[PDB]
C-alpha cells in the first residue's frame, strides 16, 4: 500500500523522469536491469516487484513524438521499464497547446489511461499521482491538462501533484510558451491538488553560480531538479525519524484549493570540484532555505507572507538540532507569516543521506534540506508570465494557430481571467484580518 | 443535701438503681412493602429513561457519522460527473470548430475550381472567332 | 471495580503510553519480559489493575495499541519494554490520518474502529470487575484526536456504565507538528466534554515552558516533555496501583472530583520538577508550596487566576503524616481565596510509602480549577484566527464535514469556559 | 433468653464489627475457632451454639464490594462465622447514597433479608437488631436505610438500634459524605428506635490525646469504639439489671421518639505504655463523664438540657461509692434537665471488669464507666452536617451523581426539611412551658 | 514529422532546385550515383527528411521535377547529379507557358497538374510521417508561378493537414525575362498569401545587387545568382537536415515564425557573401554584424526600415556557442528598436557543427520583418505602371482571364502591405 504512480509527459517530463528514476535506483541499490541484491521496503511505494525479483517503476512515460522516449528504450535503463509503460505517438504538438489537448492528444488519451489503470490495479492503497511536464511544450501543456481532466473523471478527488517546468528564455524556449503556460494552468487548476513549479532560469543560475557550469545542459539542469524531487519523495520512499505522508504534505501546505503552489528551496548545492570546507550544520543549511539564491522559482519571499513551511531534511540530522534551528528562525522579522496561521512549520527527517550520481556536478554531503514554503511571493512568477501573454494577446499574435485547431479566442480570455483571479487570490490571502 | 436512692434491680453479675437529685417541674409527661416497592420501581424507571435518552443521543451521532461518509461520496461523485460533462462539452465544441474550419477551407477552394471552369469557358467564347 | 483497560492512540498517545508502561513496570518490579523481579509484596497486591496474569506467572499490560500508521507502533515494539505488550493488541492501519481530525473520526478511523473494539471487548470480557478505560492521546493530530474521540463514543455506547478517563495532550505552537492543530483540538474537546468522565489536561505549552524556563533546557525535545508526563501519570494513578490509606477506584475519584458533569478537566501538577541526568532532597513544606505554583502545573493555567472546585494531593515517599497534614492546612488558610467555600473539605490528601524512581519524595497535584478556562480560551483564540478566514477548511469539508460542525464545536467550548467562569464568580452568599 | 442480631453494613460497619466480636470473644472466653472451654448462659443472646459445641455470632456482615469482608473470610476469626452470614457484591456504591439505595442495593436486599430471617428462625425471643454503619459511605448510608425500611416491614415490633459513624475530615472522608449522612438520616429516622452516633473526630482526638497515638489507624479507632459498644451491650450478654433488653434502651434513654440520639461518654482511657498509673476512683471516672474530651460526639452538653442519664459501670465498683460520686456532682455543676424530667441518674454496675485486647493501646483498668445521656446538645452535630449540606446544595454540586442513579432533587430538599424539623424539635425540648 | 516532398516547377524552379540537391548531397556525403561516401554518422541521422532509401542502400531525392517545356528538364538530367533523380518523377509537358501566368494556372498547366499530383501522391504514401511540401519556383514566369500556385492549391485541398513551404524567386528588371513579370508576380503572391504556410522571398533584385555591387561582377549570370540561392537554401534547411541542439520540424518553425497567417514571407540573409566558384575566415562578431546588414539580404529590403516580428539565426561551423550567445545579445540590445517589443524572446539562435562547402564558418538569417513591404511595394508599383494602360493584358484575357482578377490580386497585395505597416506602427502601450 501507499503507492504513488509517476506520469512523465513530453520532453521535459520524460527527461526529468530519466534523471529521477536514475537517482532513485542509486538511492535504493536497484541496478539498471531492475535487480536489487538483498530491509526498508518503503521503496515499494515507487517500485512494484516481479516474481523474478525485478523492481519496476510505478511510472508511465508519454510523448506525442517518439524521439525522446526512444532514447529511454535504447538507453542504460531500457530494461527497467516494461515496453507498455513507454507510450509514444508519431507527431508532436508542435509547441501548440491546442494540438496537445485536442488534435493530436485525443488520439492517444485512451491508451494512456488504460496503462495508468493497469498500474492502479497493482495498488492496494494508491496515494495518488505525480505528474511531470513543461508549461511551454505543446505536449507538456496541452496533453497534461487533457490527462489531468481525465484522471479527475476516473479517480475523482485522488491526489494529483505536479512538477511543472516554468519557462526561461536562456533555456531553449519557443515564442508561444507563455500562451501554453497560461492555457494549461487555467485548465489544470481545478484538477491539481499541489504543484511544484521549477523555474528554468533559477536552475540555470544555480548551475552557473553554485556549480561553476558556464553553459548548463539539460543533464545538468535535470540532475539538480531530481535532487529536489528526490528530497520531496524521499519521505515516501524511506522510513526515517519523522515521516511525511503524501496527504500530510498538502494538508500542511495548501490553505485553499487554488492556492496550491509551494516554493521549493534546496541546500546545500555545492560543486564537486570545490576545496575541502567541512560540512554545513543543520542551522547553516536551514538558514540557507531563506536565501533567494537557492530557490527553485525566481521571486522575493522577503517582501511576501508565508502561509506554511515544510522542512524536509535528509542525512546526518537529529531533531534537537532542527528544533534549535527553527527556534532561531521563529524570532526573525525578515520572515513574516500571515496573521491567520498560528504555526506554519512541519518537519520531516529521513536518515538516508543525499545520493549523488557518479560523474555528476554535485558534491556529496552528509546532510541536506529542501524547504517547501507557501509564500505569496510565488505570484511574481504568474505576473511575469501573464505580462508576456498580454503583450502578444493584445495583438492576437499566434492565436490563429490555436483557433486553426478548433480552440476559441474565448478560451484565451477565460484562461487569462482565471490567472487574474489567481493573482488577486494571492493578494487577498496576504491581507491582514480584522 | 437531699438525695433519693430507689433500688431498681439486683442480678448475678450486676446491680441497678435510680438516684433522683430533684423531681420535675410539670404535671404531665409531654412505609408498607407496596409503597417501598413503588419508590424503588419509580427510581429504576427514571434511571432507565435517562440511559435510553443517552443511547438515543449516541444513535443520532452514528447516523450523522454515516451521513458524513455519504456526503463525502456524493461530493466526489458530483465532481466526477461535472468534470465528465464539461470535458465532453469541450471536446464537442472543439470538434465542431475544427470541422467548420476545414469545411470553410473546402468551400473556398471549391469556389476556385468553379472560377477555373469559368475561365476555361471564357477562353472558348473568345477563340473560334479569331482565324 | 478492579481492572482498567488502557488504550493508546496515534503517535503522541503511543509515545507517552509506552513511557507510562516503562515507568510503572519499573515501580511494580516487572521487567521487559513480563517477569516479576521486585522485593516488595506491595508491588503485586494491586498489579491486577493494569496487568493480566499469563502462563509462567508473567504480567502482561492490559494495553491496546492503536494507530492508522504502522511506523509509530513498530518503534514501540522495538522500544525498551516493547516486548511486554500482547502482540494481538496491536491494531494498526496503513493509510495514516494526515493530522486531519475528520480523517480519524469519519473516514480512515471509521474503517479501523471495529477492529479496535474487538480487542477492547476481548480484554473487557476477561475482567472480573472492569472499572473503565484509560486513553492516552493528543488532541492536535488526526488519529489520537479524531479516532480517539470516535473510540470514546463507541465505547460509551457499549459500556455506558463504565468510567472513561483520558490523558489528553493539548497542542501548542511552541511544539507543533501541524498548522491545523487548533481545529483538531477544538473538535476533540467538543467530544471530551460530552463523552468523558475525567480528563487530565496535559498541556504541551506547559511542558515546554517547564523545560525551557525551569529546567533551563534551551531546545527541549518530545523526550524531555514526555519525562514530565510519565512522572505525572505515575503519580495520578498511584492510589489505583498501590495498597495505601485510600482503597482507590476511578468512579470514587470522579464522584469526589467532579461536582458538575461537564467540568471534568483536571490540571495536573508535579513536584519536584526534574530533568534527565545526575540530580540532587525535598521537604514536606517545599512539596506543599508547589501546589499553588503555576510553574509546577502541567496545564498552562495559573491556579491563582481561578478557584479550585476540588483538589487531590498525593505525596509519595517516607514522610511524616502529621507534617503533611499541618502543611496542607497552612496552604489552605493562606490561599483560602483560591478554593470555593461552597464545597466543604474539597482538598483531599493521600500518602503512599513507595516513592517514584530516583526521587526520595514527591507530590502530585490533581486540580479541578476554574483557571483551566485559560487553556480552552487559548485554543479558542487560535481556532478563530484560522476559522475567520476558513483557512485549511477544505481538508475537512473534503471528508464530508460541514462548517456548521466547526461552529458547534467552537460554541460548546465557549459554553464550557462560561461555565467555569460562572463557578469562579459564585460565592457562599445566602 | 432474649436474642439480638447484629448487622454490619459497609466498610465501617464491618471493620467495627470485627473489633466488637473480637472483644466479645475475649470477654466470654470464646476462641477464634468458636470453641468455649467451661452471666452464665447470657452470652447466648449474641451467640448461637452448634451441635459440635461451636459458638457462632448472631451476626450478618454485608458490603457491596468484597475486599473488606474477604479479610474476615481469610483472617484470624474466619472459622467464627458461617460463610452464609458474610455477604458481598461485586462493586460498591462509590460513596453515593443513591447508588447504594436505588441501583446496587436492590441487587442484594432479598439475599440479606433471607440470611437475617435464617438467624431470626434460631430465636425463641428475638429482641431486635443492632445495626453498625457509616453515615458517609454509599453502602453505609444507602444500603442501611434500604435495609432498615425492609426490616420495619418484616419485623414490625422489633427494636432497631444503630451504631453510626459520623464523618470527620481528619479520618478518610469523601466530599459528598454530608449528602449521604442527611439522606440516610432522613430515611432511617422513623425506623430506628435508638441511635448511638460515634464522631470520628472525637475518637481520633481521644486516641491522640489519651493514648499518645500521633496518627491513629482504623484499628486504633475501632478498638476504642468497641470498648464503648461493649459497655452498652454488656447488660444484654451478662446477668445485668439496667438495660437488660433492647426495649429498655428506648424506655431509659429516649422519651421522645424522633429525639433518639444519646451521647455516649467513656472513662478511663489510659495508654498501655503509661507506667505506675494509680487506679482511678469511682469519683474520678464519674467526673470524667462530664468532661467533653471524653465524649463520642463533639458537642457541648453544658449549654444544653438533659432528658435522661444512664451510668454504666464495669468492674470494681460498689454502690456506696457511686452514690457519693453522684451526690458531689449535684453540688459542683449546674447539670440542667428538661422541665418534665426528674434530675437524676439510672445507674447500673456490671461486675465484669473491662477486657482489653492483648497487644492493644488501652491499659487494663479495674473499673470503667460509660455514660449514656440524652442531651439537646447533640443537635450541634446535626447543625454542622446540615451547614455543609447547604453550602454544596445551594450550588447543586455533585447532585447529578445521585440523579443519575434515579433519585430525584425533591428527595434532597425532603431530607433537608426533615433535618430542619429535627433541629427545631431539639429547640422545642430546649425551652418548655404549660 | 519526418519526410519532406520537394517539388521544383518551371525553368527557375528546376535550376535552383537542381543546385539545392547538388549542395545538400555533397553535405550529406551522397555522390551523383546515390551512394553514401561520407565519414560522419551525422550526415545519415536525418537523411530520411529529403531522401528515400532504395536497393543497394542508395539515396534517392524525394524530389518531383515539373515543367511545361521539356528543355530545362533535359538540362537537369544531363547536369551534375542529374542521374540521382527518380526517372518516374520527371513530369513534363511539351507546349511551354510563354511566361504567361494564365497559361500555367488555367490552360496548359491545368492539363498537366493531375499527372504531377499522381507522382506527389505516390511519394506521400511512402512517408512514415510526411511533414509537408517544399516548392522551388519563380513568380515572374508562367509555369513556376502559374502552375506552381495551381499545384499548391490542389495540394492544400488533398493535404490540408500538412505544411506548404516555398522558395519563391521574385522578379527584377535588372535581371528580367519579360515586361509581364509584375503581372505574373502579383497574381502569384495573391495565391501564396492564401495557400502557403511559409515563403522564403528570394529576390532577383537583391541577388543582382549582391553580384554587381558586393562581388563586383559587372555582368552576372543566373549561375552566379543561383550560388547565393543554394547557399541560402542550405542554411535555412540546416535545422531540418541535421541532428542539432534543437529538434527541427516545418510546423514548429511556422508556429514560432508566423504570428499572423498572411504575414509568412521571410527575408533570408547570408554571411559571408561568397563568389560563384571562389574560395576566400570570418569571426562570430563579424557574422552577427551582418544580421542587420541590408547588403546581406536575399530580399531587396533594408531591415532597418522596419521591425522584426520574429528572427531565426543559424550559425554553422566549429565555434563557441557562448560567443554566439553573447554577440546575439549585444546585437539585440544595440538594435532594440528593430524588434517588436510585443513578441517577447522573438530572436532564436541555432548552431550546427557542420559548415557548408568551402566555408569554415557561416550564418544564415531568417527574418519575418515588416520591411518586406518594400519588396511588395516595388512589385505593386511595377504592376500599376502597366495595368493603368492595360498593357499586354490580351495575353491573359486571351486565356479566359478577366481584368477583375487582376484588380483583386493587386488589391490583395496592397492589403498585405497595409498589414505589414500596421504591425510596424504597433507599440506595446
Ligand atoms: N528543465 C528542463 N526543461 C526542459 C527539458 N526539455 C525541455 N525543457 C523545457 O520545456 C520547454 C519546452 O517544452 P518541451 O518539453 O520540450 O515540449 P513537449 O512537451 O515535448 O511538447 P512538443 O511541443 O509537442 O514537443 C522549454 O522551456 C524547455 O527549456 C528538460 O529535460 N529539462
Ligand atoms: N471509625 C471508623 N470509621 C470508618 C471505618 N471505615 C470507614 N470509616 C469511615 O466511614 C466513612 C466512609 O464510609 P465507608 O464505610 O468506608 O463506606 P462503605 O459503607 O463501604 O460504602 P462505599 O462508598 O460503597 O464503599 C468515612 O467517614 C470513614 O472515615 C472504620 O473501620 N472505622
Ligand atoms: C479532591 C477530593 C475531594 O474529596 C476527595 C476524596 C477522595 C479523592 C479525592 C477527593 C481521591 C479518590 C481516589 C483517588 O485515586 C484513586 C485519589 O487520588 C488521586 C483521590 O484523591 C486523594 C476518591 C476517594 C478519596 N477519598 C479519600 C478518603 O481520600
Ligand atoms: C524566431 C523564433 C522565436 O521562437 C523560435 C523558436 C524556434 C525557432 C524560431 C523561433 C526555430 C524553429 C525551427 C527551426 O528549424 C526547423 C529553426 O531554424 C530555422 C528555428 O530557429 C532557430 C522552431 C523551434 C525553435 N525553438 C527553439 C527552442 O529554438
Ligand atoms: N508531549 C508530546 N506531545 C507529542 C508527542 N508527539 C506528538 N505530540 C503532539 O501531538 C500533536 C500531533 O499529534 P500526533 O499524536 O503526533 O498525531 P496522530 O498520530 O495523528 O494522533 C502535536 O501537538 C504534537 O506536538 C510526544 O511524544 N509527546
Ligand atoms: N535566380 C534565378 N532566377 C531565374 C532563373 N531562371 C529564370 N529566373 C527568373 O525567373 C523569372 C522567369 O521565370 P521562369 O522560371 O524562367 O519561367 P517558367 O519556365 O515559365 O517557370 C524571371 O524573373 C527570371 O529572371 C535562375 O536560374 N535563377
Ligand atoms: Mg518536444
Ligand atoms: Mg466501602
Amino acid at each position: 500500500m501507499r503507492e504513488c504512480i509517476s506520469i512523465h509527459v513530453g520532453q521535459a517530463g520524460v527527461q526529468i523522469g530519466n534523471a529521477c528514476w536514475e537517482l532513485y535506483c542509486l538511492e535504493h541499490g536497484i541496478q539498471p536491469d531492475g535487480q536489487m541484491p538483498s530491509g526498508d521496503d518503503s521503496f515499494n511505494t515507487f517500485f512494484s516487484e516481479t516474481g523474478a525479483g525485478k523492481h519496476v517503476p510505478r511510472a508511465v512515460f508519454v510523448d506525442l513524438e517518439p524521439t525522446v522516449i526512444d532514447e529511454v528504450r535504447t538507453g542504460t535503463y531500457r530494461q527497467l521499464f516494461h515496453p507498455e509503460q513507454l507510450i509514444t505517438g508519431k507527431e508532436d504538438a508542435a509547441n501548440n497547446y491546442a494540438r496537445g489537448h485536442y488534435t493530436i492528444g485525443k488520439e492517444i488519451i485512451d491508451l494512456v489511461l488504460d496503462r495508468i489503470r493497469k498500474l492502479a490495479d497493482q495498488c492496494t492503497g494508491l496515494q495518488g499521482f505525480l505528474v511531470f511536464h513543461s508549461f511551454g511544450g505543446g505536449t507538456g501543456s496541452g496533453f497534461t491538462s487533457l490527462l489531468m481532466e481525465r484522471l479527475s473523471v476516473d479517480y475523482g478527488k485522488k491526489s494529483k501533484l505536479e512538477f511543472s517546468i516554468y519557462p526561461a528564455p536562456q533555456v531553449s524556449t519557443a515564442v508561444v510558451e507563455p500562451y501554453n503556460s497560461i492555457l494549461t494552468t487555467h485548465t489544470t487548476l481545478e484538477h491539481s491538488d499541489c504543484a511544484f513549479m521549477v523555474d528554468n532560469e533559477a536552475i540555470y543560475d544555480i548551475c552557473r553560480r553554485n556549480l561553476d557550469i558556464e553553459r548548463p545542459t539539460y543533464t545538468n539542469l535535470n540532475r539538480l531538479i531530481s535532487q529536489i524531487v528526490s528530497s520531496i519523495t524521499a519521505s515516501l520512499r524511506f522510513d526515517g525519524a519523522l515521516n511525511v505522508d503524501l496527504t500530510e504534505f498538502q494538508t500542511n501546505l495548501v490553505p485553499y484549493p487554488r492556492i496550491h503552489f509551494p516554493l521549493a528551496t534546496y541546500a546545500p548545492v555545492i560543486s564537486a570540484e570545490k576545496a575541502y570546507h567541512e560540512q554545513l550544520s543543520v542551522a547553516e543549511i536551514t538558514n540557507a532555505c531563506f536565501e533567494p539564491a537557492n530557490q527553485m522559482v525566481k521571486c522575493d519571499p522577503r517582501h511576501g507572507k508565508y502561509m506554511a513551511c515544510c522542512l524536509l531534511y535528509r542525512g546526518d540530522v537529529v531533531p534537537k538540532d532542527v528544533n534549535a534551528a527553527i527556534a532561531t528562525i521563529k524570532t526573525k522579522r525578515s520572515i513574516q507569516f500571515v496573521d491567520w496561521c498560528p504555526t506554519g512549520f512541519k518537519v520531516g527527517i529521513n536518515y538516508q543521506p543525499p545520493t549523488v550520481v557518479p560523474g555528476g556536478d554535485l558534491a556529496k554531503v552528509q546532510r541536506a534540506v529542501c524547504m517547501l514554503s507557501n509564500t505569496t511571493a510565488i505570484a511574481e512568477a504568474w505576473a511575469r508570465l501573464d505580462h508576456k501573454f498580454d503583450l502578444m494577446y493584445a495583438k492576437r499574435a499566434f492565436v490563429h494557430w490555436y483557433v486553426g485547431e478548433g480552440m476559441e479566442e474565448g478560451e484565451f480570455s477565460e484562461a487569462r481571467e482565471d490567472m487574474a483571479a489567481l493573482e488577486k487570490d494571492y493578494e487577498e490571502v496576504g491581507v491582514d484580518s480584522v | 443535701a437531699d438525695m433519693e436512692v430507689i433500688e431498681l434491680n439486683k442480678a448475678t453479675s450486676g446491680q441497678s438503681w435510680e438516684v433522683i437529685l430533684k423531681p420535675p417541674s410539670f404535671d404531665g409527661v409531654p412505609p408498607s412493602l407496596e409503597e417501598i416497592q413503588k419508590k424503588l420501581e419509580a427510581a429504576e424507571e427514571r434511571r432507565k429513561y435517562q440511559e435510553a435518552e443517552l443511547l438515543k443521543h449516541l444513535a443520532e451521532k452514528r447516523e450523522h457519522e454515516r451521513e458524513v461518509i455519504q456526503k463525502a461520496i456524493e461530493e466526489n461523485n458530483n465532481f466526477i460527473k461535472m468534470a465528465k460533462e464539461k470535458l465532453a462539452q469541450k471536446m464537442e465544441s472543439n470538434k465542431e470548430n475544427r470541422e467548420a474550419h476545414l469545411a470553410a477551407m473546402l468551400e473556398r477552394l471549391q469556389e476556385k475550381d468553379k472560377h477555373a471552369e469559368e475561365v476555361r469557358k471564357n477562353k472558348e467564347l473568345k477563340e473560334e472567332a479569331s482565324r | 471495580m478492579r481492572e482498567i483497560v488502557h488504550i493508546q492512540a496515534g503517535q503522541c498517545g503511543n509515545q507517552i503510553g509506552a513511557k507510562f508502561w516503562e515507568v510503572i513496570s519499573d515501580e511494580h518490579g516487572i521487567d521487559p519480559t513480563g517477569s516479576y523481579h521486585g522485593d516488595s509484596d506491595l508491588q503485586l497486591e494491586r498489579i491486577n489493575v493494569y496487568y493480566n496474569e499469563a502462563t509462567g506467572n508473567k504480567y502482561v499490560p492490559r494495553a491496546i495499541l492503536v494507530d492508522l500508521e504502522p511506523g509509530t507502533m513498530d518503534s514501540v515494539r522495538s522500544g525498551p519494554f516493547g516486548q511486554i505488550f500482547r502482540p494481538d493488541n496491536f491494531v494498526f492501519g496503513q493509510s495514516g490520518a494526515g493530522n486531519n481530525w475528520a480523517k480519524g473520526h469519519y473516514t480512515e478511523g471509521a474503517e479501523l474502529v471495529d477492529s479496535v473494539l474487538d480487542v477492547v471487548r476481548k480484554e473487557s470480557e476477561s475482567c472480573d470487575c472492569l472499572q473503565g478505560f484509560q486513553l492516552t492521546h493528543s488532541l492536535g493530530g488526526g488519529t489520537g484526536s479524531g479516532m480517539g474521540t470516535l473510540l470514546i463514543s463507541k465505547i460509551r455506547e457499549e459500556y455506558p456504565d463504565r468510567i472513561m478517563n483520558t490523558f489528553s495532550v493539548m497542542p501548542s505552537p511552541k511544539v507543533s507538528d501541524t498548522v491545523v492543530e487548533p481545529y483538531n483540538a477544538t473538535l476533540s474537546v467538543h467530544q471530551l466534554v460530552e463523552n468523558t468522565d475525567e480528563t487530565y489536561c496535559i498541556d504541551n505549552e506547559a511542558l515546554y515552558d517547564i523545560c525551557f524556563r525551569t529546567l533551563k533546557l534551551t531546545t527541549p525535545t518530545y523526550g524531555d516533555l514526555n519525562h514530565l508526563v510519565s512522572a505525572t501519570m505515575s503519580g495520578v494513578t498511584t492510589c489505583l496501583r498501590f495498597p495505601g490509606q485510600l482503597n482507590a477506584d476511578l468512579r470514587k475519584l470522579a464522584v469526589n472530583m467532579v461536582p458538575f458533569p461537564r467540568l471534568h478537566f483536571f490540571m495536573p501538577g508535579f513536584a519536584p520538577l526534574t530533568s534527565r541526568g545526575s540530580q540532587q532532597a525535598l521537604t514536606v513544606p517545599e512539596l506543599t508550596q508547589q501546589m499553588f505554583d503555576s510553574k509546577n502545573m502541567m496545564a498552562a493555567c495559573d491556579p491563582r487566576h481561578g478557584r479550585y472546585l476540588t483538589v487531590a494531593a498525593i505525596f509519595r515517599g517516607r514522610m511524616s503524616m502529621k507534617e503533611v497534614d499541618e502543611q496542607m492546612l497552612n496552604v489552605q488558610n493562606k490561599n483560602s481565596s483560591y478554593f470555593v467555600e461552597w464545597i466543604p473539605n474539597n482538598v483531599k490528601t493521600a500518602v503512599c510509602d513507595i516513592p517514584p524512581r530516583g526521587l526520595k519524595m514527591s507530590a502530585t497535584f490533581i486540580g479541578n480549577s476554574t483557571a483551566i478556562q485559560e487553556l480552552f480560551k487559548r485554543i479558542s483564540e487560535q481556532f478563530t484566527a484560522m476559522f475567520r478566514r476558513k483557512a485549511f477548511l477544505h481538508w475537512y469539508t473534503g471528508e464530508g464535514m460541514d462548517e456548521m460542525e466547526f461552529t458547534e464545536a467552537e460554541s460548546n467550548m465557549n459554553d464550557l469556559v462560561s461555565e467555569y467562569q460562572q463557578y469562579q464568580d459564585a460565592t457562599a452568599d445566602e
